[PDB]
């Protein structure tokens, strides 16, 4: 047996037998934390729309 | 040697047709 | 064969064959989803 985060494929499945999923994933984004940022210049302006 | 496939009616799986009534077989269904 | 919505369980699996699953799903929450000219005299009442 082979218990480990092994991705069902279809050519794995073509050599051996693969389990129902125990564990669903997919491919999504990783970014920095947002994070404060410095206040701009003219940043006094900023409460009010241009 | 035909094969029969069995579905339930549920949108957007298999849904009915405007024009079912006219169509037959498996034109008469669409869906996912 | 069934082709249709037919989730993948243990009771269903025990007695018929259940291929990969094509679409994976879960329960989930669904809800329910302008200022006015004189919005500035908002802060006093009338």
């Amino acid at each position: 047996i082979a218990i480990a985060p092994l991705t069902i494929t279809l050519v794995r499945e073509e050599v051996i037998d693969f389990s129902k999923p125990f564990m669903s994933l997919g491919i999504s984004i990783m970014i920095k934390k947002p994070q404060k940022s410095k206040p701009g210049v003219f940043s006094f302006l900023d409460p009010l729309a241009y | 040697k035909t094969v029969v496939v069995t579905t339930i009616l549920e949108s957007p799986y298999v849904m009915m047709k405007k024009n079912h009534e006219m169509l037959e077989g498996n034109e008469r269904y669409e869906g996912y």
